[PDB]
C-alpha cells in the first residue's frame, strides 16, 4: 500500500495550488481520505477528509471555503485545491487513509474504529511573497591538525537558499557512518542556511575523497561539491 | 462543538527500560474512537494504537493502549533509544467530522552524560568572494542537550553574531550533536589572527577550546 502526495511549493499569499494524492495498493473506493497538515514546528492538523466512493466531503473551520477536496476513482486519485492562501497555510501537507467502514458496531458490544494506518510522505507548501534563492555550498575542511590516527571532521556549508528544503548526501548516499545533517536555521536575512558533517579516520584523508551533494529542488539546483584538506 | 484533545505532559525524559504513560483527555465522549501515533522529525506519524486499545500489526508489544471514560492512555512498557519521537492522540468519534489530535508528547531518551568532541572550521576562499565569512564550530555526540559555545576572536568574546543548530536525538545511541555559526564580515574577519570556540558541557572536566589562525 502506498500513497503519494505531489503539488507543493512556492506560491504567493492570495495564490492557489492544487496537490495530489496518489493511491496505490489498497480500495480506494471505499476508503476515506484525509489531508493532515503540520506547521513548522507544530502539531498535527486535520483539514479535510473525502469518501471516494459517495463524493462526500468535510472541512476543517479554518479552511472552509477556500479549499476542495475531490476524488477521481477512475485513476484512484485524491486531490485538494487550496484558494486564497494564507502565511497560515504554510506547512507539509500529508495524505492518508481509513479503510472502511470508518465505524462498525458488534450487537450488544460497542463501536470499533478505523484509524489512519496508511500515510503520505508529504508535502511542503510555503506561503510567502519572497523570492527562491539558490544555495551556495562551501567547504568544511579538515583540519591538518588531526594527527598520527585520531579522528578528523569535514563538512559542508549550504547557505543563503530559500524556500526550504535543502538534502544532503555524501559520496552519492555510500557515506553514512557519522554523517550529521544539521536542521535548517533561518538566519535574520530571511534565507535559511544549514551545515552536514561527517566524522572520519585521521588516516583517511589524503588517501579518500569526500563529496557532498546538495539538492535545493525549489531552485533545480543540484551541487556535487568535493571537499578536501585545505593546501 | 469542537471536541479538544488535551494531551499531557507536553514533553518528557525517560531512562532505557522505564515505564512511560501517556494521557489525552477528551472535552466529550468520543465513545473509543481514539488512535495513537508516533512521528520521527520530517517523517509521516506512524500508527500505534487504533479503537483506543487494539495493537496494529507490526507494532511492538510494549506498546499499549487504555480507555477510561474520556481519559486515554498509551503505554510504554519498557522504554527504547529508538522510541524518540513525537506522541500524538487523534479522535474520531463524528462519522465524515473532525477529527482532532492532542498537543503531542515529546519524549526523550535520558542516558547517561557524554561529552562532546570538538571541531572548528575556518571559512572558505570561495566564500569570502562573496563579502562574508562564517566560522563554525561542531560538538559531536554528547547527551545531555544543554551546552555553552562561547566564540572569541584575538581573545575578545564575541555576542549577537552567531546562530546554533542541534540535531534530533540519535534514535540509537541518544546522543546530540551540535553546530554553531559565528558570521562576520570579511572585512572584519581580515582584521583579527585567533579564532577560537570554547565549549562548556556537564561531561567534560574543564572547557574545551578550539582555534585557528587565519591564514
Amino acid at each position: 500500500v502506498q500513497l503519494v502526495e505531489s503539488g507543493g511549493g512556492l506560491v504567493q499569499p492570495g495564490g492557489s495550488l492544487r496537490l495530489s494524492c496518489a493511491a496505490s495498493g489498497f480500495n480506494f473506493y471505499s476508503s476515506y481520505i484525509h489531508w493532515v497538515r503540520q506547521a513548522p514546528g507544530k502539531g498535527l492538523e486535520w483539514v479535510a477528509s473525502i469518501s471516494p466512493y459517495s463524493g462526500s466531503t468535510s472541512y476543517a473551520d479554518s479552511v472552509k471555503g477556500r479549499f476542495t477536496i475531490s476524488a477521481d476513482t477512475s485513476k484512484n486519485t485524491a486531490y485538494l485545491q487550496m484558494n486564497s492562501l494564507r502565511a497560515e497555510d504554510t506547512a507539509v501537507y500529508y495524505c492518508a487513509r481509513y479503510s472502511w467502514p470508518w465505524v462498525s458496531y458488534k450487537p450488544y458490544y460497542g463501536l470499533h474504529f478505523s484509524a489512519m494506518d496508511y500515510w503520505g510522505q508529504g508535502t511542503l507548501v510555503t506561503v510567502s511573497s519572497a523570492s527562491t534563492k539558490g544555495p551556495s555550498v562551501f567547504p568544511l575542511a579538515p583540519s591538518s591538525k588531526s594527527t598520527s590516527g585520531g579522528t578528523a571532521a569535514l563538512g559542508c556549508l549550504v547557505k543563503d537558499y530559500f524556500p526550504e528544503p535543502v538534502t544532503v548526501s555524501w559520496n552519492s548516499g555510500a557515506l553514512t557512518s557519522g554523517v550529521h545533517t544539521f536542521p535548517a536555521v533561518l538566519q535574520s536575512s530571511g534565507l535559511y542556511s544549514l551545515s552536514s558533517v561527517v566524522t572520519v579516520p585521521s588516516s583517511s584523508l589524503g588517501t579518500q575523497t569526500y563529496i557532498c551533494n546538495v539538492n535545493h529542488k525549489p531552485s533545480n539546483t543540484k551541487v556535487d561539491k568535493k571537499v578536501e584538506p585545505k593546501s | 462543538s469542537d471536541i479538544q484533545m488535551t494531551q499531557s505532559p507536553s514533553s518528557l525524559s525517560a531512562s532505557v527500560g522505564d515505564r512511560v504513560t501517556i494521557t489525552c483527555r477528551a472535552s466529550q465522549s468520543v465513545s473509543s474512537a481514539v488512535a495513537w501515533y508516533q512521528q520521527k522529525p520530517g517523517k509521516a506519524p506512524k500508527l500505534l494504537i487504533y479503537s483506543a486499545s487494539s495493537l496494529y500489526s507490526g507494532v511492538p508489544s510494549r506498546f499499549s493502549g487504555s480507555r477510561s471514560g474520556t481519559d486515554f492512555t498509551l503505554t510504554i512498557s519498557s522504554l527504547q533509544p529508538e522510541d524518540f519521537a513525537t506522541y500524538y492522540c487523534q479522535q474520531s468519534v463524528s462519522y465524515m467530522g473532525p477529527l482532532t489530535f492532542g498537543q503531542g508528547t515529546k519524549v526523550e531518551i535520558k542516558r547517561t552524560v557524554a561529552a562532546p568532541s570538538v571541531f572548528i572550521f575556518p571559512p572558505s576562499d570561495s566564500q569570502l568572494k562573496s563579502g562574508t565569512a562564517s566560522v563554525v564550530c561542531l560538538l559531536n555526540n554528547f547527551y545531555p542537550r544543554e551546552a555553552k559555545v562561547q566564540w572569541k576572536v584575538d581573545n575578545a568574546l564575541q555576542s549577537g553574531n552567531s546562530q546554533e543548530s542541534v540535531t534530533e536525538q540519535d534514535s540509537k545511541d541518544s546522543t546530540y550533536s551540535l553546530s554553531s555559526t559565528l558570521t562576520l564580515s570579511k572585512a572584519d574577519y581580515e582584521k583579527h589572527k585567533v579564532y577560537a570556540c570554547e565549549v562548556t558541557h556537564q561531561g567534560l572536566s574543564s572547557p574545551v577550546t578550539k582555534s585557528f589562525n587565519r591564514g
